[PDB]
């Protein structure tokens, strides 16, 4: 699909900033389409797509920070071949902390809820490694950073027992059965549990 | 087609006789008389001894001896996994089929045979373990519940082999799970002769061994 | 295009001859007599001695000698990883190709070579680490089970080099796993002479050595 030259605009609203979507005018593209934004020959970013000017793509501040996009830069916009029965995550690993240090407390949060809510809110969205985002629970704010992405084994998509040969993928698609894990950054107080929130057994030496 | 000679076992006559006696006598009698006595059946075996005597060979030959569903073999610590609680999923997936079959047929169902290899890797004393990894304790406890919990399952046989019997937990080595605990030892001259003849059968058959031997 | 003098190894003629006799004899002899004989190949060699005698050279030259796939090499403790169960997966990832080919082509299959450097870093006698031993014992049991388990491999050859042979677990050294044990020691005078010519051949050829030496 041929690249279009577009102008970088500012995301119109913070509500649209919470969707992690690149906001476009309806004349240019449709909701739910995917694009590759090329910023240079070596940098390709894949994004999910009335107040946006036709011929402009409005980016949120987090997306611009992650992708390095300035407002008004001319950009080539095309599309990723988003494979079908492969990418779609099986489980993902994310790093969590309080979004702002002033809200910290040390009591445990029941967090399987927060994963189920994550799957409900960001269903069918594109996600990639290194991406940064924000989440909310108990009316407290959390910053998130994706660190690993295992696909489903395509057999599960075929309706068959998994072999365990989970591929690791540069981009994944959330689907209604994906799962996610929330490992803390060391410095922290945010106690967490849930059960399925996942914490790999720490395998760490200790001296007597 | 089974006969003892086809199994190729060496000089383990007494052990084999004791095993068949203490594990398989009940299943061979007609259902009427065994029901008349009303006794329960063994479900476990624990072989042990010094390295390199043939324990796995005996287990696989036992597997061949029985006509039943293909044994499910857990090759060492393949159960551990990095997500919380996933190993317990694997464990329960093992027993699901047997449970369903026994529910569907009742007292007159077939037998299922399960072989556990390198049992010491999974099951070690719950209390005496690295504090950091309660996953082992959960596994042991879960296993103990499943094999012998309030609910009774009677169409399973569990085999476990190790090299250092001391490490095994006391809670598992109790009647109902593994009471029969065998010790394999070195053979005598006759057993060695049997082994040599076994390993020399083809050479004699194909006439590649000199008569001076 | 293989020549014994090409590998530039001097002073180890007897050991190499013995090694060749014990290791590659079955695979070079014509097959038909071998199928009549009914034997299984040997899948283990270990080399030990004091530092700086030329073990790694032997391993590398042996690897180049054989006509097979590119060998898989593990440089020391590359297997350890922060998440439980991944060490075991990696270990399995070493033997997966062998398993696939064995299943597919059966008897008519190629050879696979795996080299372990500093095996003593990962393999130690079980029940010797006071802390965090949960990973070590799993590693050791996994390796033992993989080398010889219920499933049988017939396309694998293993070569190992080590410096502390007396600290290794006995279970890895029983016959059937690492049979050919070799000691490389200090050379005698004749070996020193041979080595000096070996390493001075180019200089002599190019006339860069004076005539009074
Ligand atoms: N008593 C025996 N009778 C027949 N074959 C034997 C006997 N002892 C050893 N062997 C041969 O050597 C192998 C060694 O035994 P096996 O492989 O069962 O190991 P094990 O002793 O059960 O295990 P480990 O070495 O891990 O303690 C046998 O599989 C067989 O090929
Ligand atoms: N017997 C020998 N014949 C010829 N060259 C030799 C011999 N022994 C050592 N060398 C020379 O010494 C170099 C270093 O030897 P090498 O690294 O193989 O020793 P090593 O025993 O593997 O090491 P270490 O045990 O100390 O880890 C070789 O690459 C070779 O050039």
């Amino acid at each position: 699909m041929a690249g279009r030259s577009m102008q970088a605009a500012r995301c119109p609203t913070d509500e649209l900033s919470l969707s992690n979507c690149a906001v476009v005018s309806e004349k240019d593209y449709q909701s739910g389409q995917h694009v590759i934004v090329r910023t240079s020959p070596n940098h390709k970013y894949i994004f999910t797509l009335p107040s946006v000017v036709p011929g402009s793509v409005a980016f949120s501040l987090p997306q611009r920070k992650w992708a390095g996009l300035s407002i008004g830069q001319e950009i080539e916009v095309a599309l990723y071949s988003f494979d079908k029965a492969k990418q779609c995550i099986g489980t993902m690993t994310i790093e969590i902390d309080f979004l702002q240090k002033k809200n910290i407390d040390s009591n445990p949060y029941d967090t399987d809820k927060m994963a189920a809510e994550f799957i409900q809110q960001f269903n069918n969205q594109a996600f990639s490694v290194g991406q940064q985002l924000v989440f909310s629970f108990n009316d407290k704010l959390f910053g998130l950073l994706v660190k690993d992405i295992e696909a489903m084994d395509p057999s599960i998509l075929k309706g068959e027992p998994a072999s365990g040969k989970r591929q690791k993928i540069e981009v994944g698609l959330v689907v209604g059965n994906s799962q996610v894990a929330f490992e803390k950054a060391e410095n922290s107080s945010l106690n967490l549990i849930g059960k399925a929130k996942t914490k790999e057994n720490r395998q760490s030496i200790i001296n007597p | 087609d089974w006969n003892f000679e086809k199994m190729g076992i060496g000089g383990l006559d007494k052990e084999f006789s004791d095993i068949f006696r203490r594990a398989f006598a009940s299943r061979v009698f007609p259902p009427e008389i065994v029901e008349q006595m009303g006794c329960k059946h063994v479900k476990g075996i624990l072989l042990y001894g010094p390295p390199g005597c043939g324990k796995t060979l005996l287990a696989r030959q036992i597997g061949k001896m029985l006509n039943a569903r293909e044994p499910k073999v857990v090759n060492g610590p393949e159960i551990l996994n990095k997500y919380v609680g996933e190993s317990e999923a694997n464990i329960r997936k093992l027993f699901a089929d047997a449970e369903e079959e026994q529910r569907r047929l009742g007292a007159n169902s077939g037998l299922h045979i399960i072989i556990f290899d390198e049992i010491d890797a999974i099951c070690k004393q719950r209390g005496s373990m690295a504090g950091s990894t309660g996953v082992h304790d959960t596994v042991v406890n879960q296993l103990l519940s499943k094999i012998d919990g309030v609910e009774q399952l009677n169409n399973i046989l569990v085999i476990g082999m190790t090299n250092r019997p001391d490490l095994i937990d006391e809670a598992l080595l109790r009647p109902g799970r593994l009471e029969v605990k065998m010790e394999i030892g070195l053979p005598d001259e006759k057993g060695r002769l049997q082994i040599l003849h076994i390993h020399t059968a083809r050479m004699r058959g194909h006439q590649l061994l000199s008569a001076d031997v």
